[PDB]
RNA sequence: AACGCGACGAUACUACCCGCACGUUGUAGACGUAUAAGAAUAGGCUCCGGCCUCGUAUCCUAGCAGGCGAUUCCUCCGCCGGCCUCGAAGUGGCCGUCGGUAAUUCGCGUAUUGCAAUUUAGACACGCGCGGGAUCAAAUCCUUUGCAGACGACUUAGAUGUG
RNA sequence: CCCACCCAUACCCCGCCCUCAGGGUAGAAACGAUGCCCUGAGGAGUAGGCGGCCGUGGAGGUCAGUGACGAAGCCUAGGGC
RNA sequence: AAAGGGAAGCGCUUGUGACCAGACUUGCGCCCGGCGGAUCAUCCGGUGUUCUCACCGGUGCACUCCGCCGGGCUCAGGCCAG
């Protein structure tokens, strides 16, 4: 049979909100995506659809797992971090938490 | 019936002003005052303390005093207080009043359904 | 920048500043660390510096109760290092101890780290990062000057790992010699245009 | 799943097939924006292009939609159609015969992509 | 009259009552707290060894700077105490429930303490003199009583998951 | 350390162990969650030919989430049993059996989830179940002791006896 | 010295609210004209000054007002403005 | 039912669990077929009015109107989205 994966994502950690000093907005995430080290390389991202996956406790519609889902939106610094809007701001508990980062919507 | 095409309802802020140190005391309601004393926290507007209402929240005047159904609420008593709403029934949804006896919410319900205006209430004393 | 399931990193050669950032980052990032051998741990400077530093630190302690509140001073290098890591994390916090409950530190090689991969902060470096002619001490021996018993203890074992491991490389010297006439032999049995296009391509 | 193109139709959605007896990919539509455009072109000398066309035509894939939901609602498969099945064909028949001129492509047809450890898909060429 | 526990019916549940009653109200809680949930039977012979000094009521809330026992260590406390009023104040009531419960026709053995649940009845308002001509309250804390005693006892799917279950089905 | 750890003895049950049968059971968060020399850096490695900025590397990676049947190959993996071996917080090596296995080629199926909606897929611990294998124990209240003691707590003794 | 980056209620655009300002609306198919429509600028605030609304008890008028088929009152992790 | 490693309470933002308020259940308009009736338009007399407009009775007699029942077609209809 076949031995082989099934990832059709990419791999990221999700490490904090839009924040100064003190002040924190919530309203913006920020992602590290696996293998990018530069604004070049994060200028490809840009626009793809991200989801941010977990678990629950209840059963609804059959299924204990739910997602939320946002796209890319603007690069953040020079190491690669990307900036990240989503349909709902990301729980604080998710500081460190995996995140997926589609391939889609695609320029190429 | 459905209610009239109207701009998308928009709700500035949906959290209720509460009273400073309203939930440390029992004997303050939860009703809005404002703080009057001149080194109070909340009165000067220091970051992390309660806001108060100003003017700016106030929601749009194409919304004003609607429901998310699309309706303003009228309030009524009687079947001519109901037949008042004829022409009304795509912007105005009519609540019956509390102390109305069951008979005649029964009388104003049918008489609503005929003239085809949206009781907001209408599962009472059913 | 690359996700592993946890980090093993060898102490010997790095700075303790340094590494100790980097692996808090890494913490905070959400990366498991662990940290083996901080027995050859380093700090620069000279080593009279550092048991200045330890005895100004020693000189530290509640003054109506040493049983509570103090700072407890704990003399092994890998609790020295852990001190350093928390100093640089927010350990009063939730996340700063769900970050922490990530890293583990040990002194010398304990088993199974012993046969796992290590690998090596190239940021925090000595041979990377200070000037030739600047003095360096040993958290070992600052800890064995002001308490630490396990000093003979931990060289015995690594000796002993050392033999072993010593051993295992003489088994992989031997594996990477049969390898290598394994595939010189079978070079003469590789299809021509399988090797032509193999080596066009890059293998 | 790895497919060929054979027409861009309207509003961004494409009109792709496996082949079907490469890796079970029937004709299909898709969207531009989730393909990912490789650098590998069949040669499409032999294939019909009136029933590219007929296949191109909207309502050839939900005009027996309601119908066979309806159908639906033991499992048992769902009926293919015979407009569908000999389209297909005709189709593919020349699809795997010129595929099969290229080395292994049948092979790449059938496989599945999937990423591994150090895939970077900004550095990646497809 | 209506009980606090109005869910149980009286059809298969005995009840006892007592008010006014110039009991302490901690005591009778932490006695009433100690023989909740029992069996009947088990409940009077504990209330008969508090009395005779064999067996303690762990002292939980109403326990400030009161002494340690050794006969705490069944409850796992170190504080405990015999409150032989309250003991034997529900011991009347116990029995009344009893009573009832064999006036009803039910299975005496196989009845357990559903309900019991001790408040503040009126305060009895004595007087106290003390120093200076001073006058201070002496007041009482009566409790009411009262027990009751009971017999021992995939919709809205989308499209692409009902094709999956298909599919799985099938396969 | 009363939220540090180790070894040992006895363990009644709804307790313990084995097999599979799944969780509206929980997890600072699986998606190939792969990869063991030591040492030096004004020096090292080796097959002893030579080599060293470079892990930009190596392994593995194709098939209904991966089927069925041949052609073909003796390659890889896994469960058990034996012999060794592994104490820093203990696990690996060989042999034997069994089972799976595109390294080459071909045949039948894939559709209909309707143009994307996590790809519900792993590990640990926990629980309810059967069908089996193994075992019939202690502690506390009580009496007593004074090597102890405000009370708790501690040292003792209570089952046939040197009580 | 050079390069890039982070963020305030600070500045640009847009929406909304209020205040102020500037305009239009009758041989009226004609309006809570005390209304409606268009555009722009500004929005902190103690002592202080001014305006508009909410609530409480009672009186005249009116709602051919509500009510024992339940008024007032009270409770309400239940809602709407 | 829930939390608690030397305070709680509070603002913004998610998440978790529990409980709920809306909206929708189809309407509008044609083309057919089948029913049930003549409240169609003209003319006449009377009545009231805005003095040219309506009502009433004679008035239709089925290619005209008014309701119902089966279809078909067009359009507009709640939320989340590409």
């Amino acid at each position: 049979p076949s031995e082989a994966g099934h990832r059709l994502y990419v791999k990221g950690r999700h490490l904090s909100y839009q924040r100064g000093r003190r002040n924190t907005h919530p309203k913006t995430s920020l992602i590290k995506i696996e293998g990018v080290d530069d604004t070049a390389a994060a200028n490809f991202y840009l626009g793809k659809r991200v989801a941010y996956v977990y678990r629950a406790q209840k059963e609804v519609r059959g299924t204990k797992i739910r997602v939320i889902w946002g796209k890319i939106t603007r690069p953040h610094g020079n190491s690669g971090v990307v900036r990240a809007k989503f349909t709902h701001p990301l729980p604080a508990r998710s500081f460190g938490a995996s995140v997926r980062i589609m391939l889609y919507p695609s320029s190429i | 019936v459905a209610a009239k095409k109207h701009v998308p309802i928009v709700k500035k802020r949906t959290k209720r002003f509460m009273r400073h140190q309203s939930d440390r005391f029992k004997c303050l309601d939860s009703a809005w005052r404002k703080p009057k004393g001149i080194d109070n926290r909340v009165r000067r507007r220091f970051k992390g303390n309660l806001a108060m209402p100003s003017i700016g929240y106030g929601s749009n005047k194409k919304t004003k005093h609607m429901m998310p159904s699309g309706h303003k609420a009228f309030l009524v008593h009687n079947v001519k207080d109901v037949e008042l709403l004829l022409m009304h029934n795509r912007t105005y949804a009519a609540e019956i009043a509390h102390n109305v006896s069951s008979r005649k919410r029964i009388d104003i319900i049918t008489r609503a359904k005929q003239l085809g205006v949206k009781v907001t209430n209408a599962k009472a004393k059913v | 920048s690359s996700f592993e399931s946890v980090v093993v990193i060898d102490g010997k050669g790095h700075l303790l500043g340094r590494l100790a950032s980097i692996v808090a980052k890494q913490l905070l990032s959400g990366q498991k660390i662990v940290v083996v051998r901080c027995e050859a741990l380093n700090i620069s400077g000279e080593f009279f510096r550092a048991k200045l530093k330890y005895h100004a630190y020693l000189r530290k302690m509640t003054r109506y109760n040493p049983t509570r509140g103090g700072p407890f001073h704990f003399r092994a290098p890998s609790r020295i290092f852990y001190k350093a890591v928390r100093g640089m994390i927010p350990h009063k916090t939730a996340r700063g101890a769900a970050a922490l409950e990530r890293l583990k530190v040990f002194e010398g090689v304990p088993p199974p780290y012993d046969k796992k991969k290590k690998m090596v902060v190239p940021q925090a470096l000595r041979v990377l990062r200070l000037q030739p002619g600047r003095k360096y001490c040993t958290v070992g021996r600052l800890s064995h000057e002001v308490g630490w018993k396990y000093q003979d203890v931990v060289a015995r074992l690594e000796e002993r790992r050392k033999a072993k491991g010593a051993a295992y490389y003489e088994r992989k010297k031997l594996a990477a010699r049969q390898l290598s006439e394994a595939k010189k032999a079978a070079a003469a049995k590789v299809d021509p245009k399988v090797s032509e296009a193999l080596a066009a391509y890059g293998y | 799943k790895r497919v060929v193109l054979l027409k861009c139709l309207d509003q961004g959605v494409l009109l792709v097939t496996g082949p079907f007896k490469i890796n079970g990919v029937p004709l299909r539509r898709v969207n531009a924006r989730y393909v990912i455009a490789t650098s590998v072109k069949v040669d499409l000398t032999g294939v019909d292009q009136a029933k590219i066309d007929e296949v191109a035509q909207p309502k050839y894939f939900t005009a027996e939609k309601a119908k066979e939901k309806a159908s639906e609602e033991k499992p048992q498969k769902k009926p293919v159609s015979s407009t569908r099945a000999a389209d297909q064909k005709a189709i593919d028949k020349a699809l795997i015969a010129n595929i099969k001129k290229v080395d292994m492509l049948a092979s790449y047809l059938a496989s599945s992509f999937s990423l591994r450890k150090g895939d970077k898909p900004h550095l990646m060429k497809f | 009259v209506r009980y606090a526990a109005t869910e149980i019916a009286p059809t298969k549940s005995a009840r006892a009552r007592g008010s006014y009653l110039r009991v302490s109200f901690k005591n009778t809680r932490e006695t009433a707290q100690a023989i909740n949930g029992w069996k009947l039977q088990r409940a009077l012979t504990f209330l008969q060894n508090v009395i005779d000094k064999k067996e303690a009521v762990p002292m939980r809330r109403y326990a400030g700077s009161t002494g340690r026992t050794a006969q705490g260590k069944q409850w796992g406390v170190s504080r405990a105490r015999w409150p032989v009023k309250s003991a034997q104040f529900l011991i009347g009531l116990l029995k009344n429930a009893e009573a009832n419960a064999d006036a009803k026709g039910l299975d005496t053995g196989n009845l357990i303490i559903k309900h019991i649940q001790v408040n503040q009845a009126p305060k009895q308002r004595r007087r106290t003199y003390r120093a200076h001509g001073r006058i201070n309250p002496y007041m009482s804390n009566p409790c009411h009583i009262e027990l009751i005693l009971t017999e021992a006892e995939e919709s809205h799917l989308s499209s692409r998951q009902r094709g999956v279950r298909i599919r799985r089905a099938l396969t």
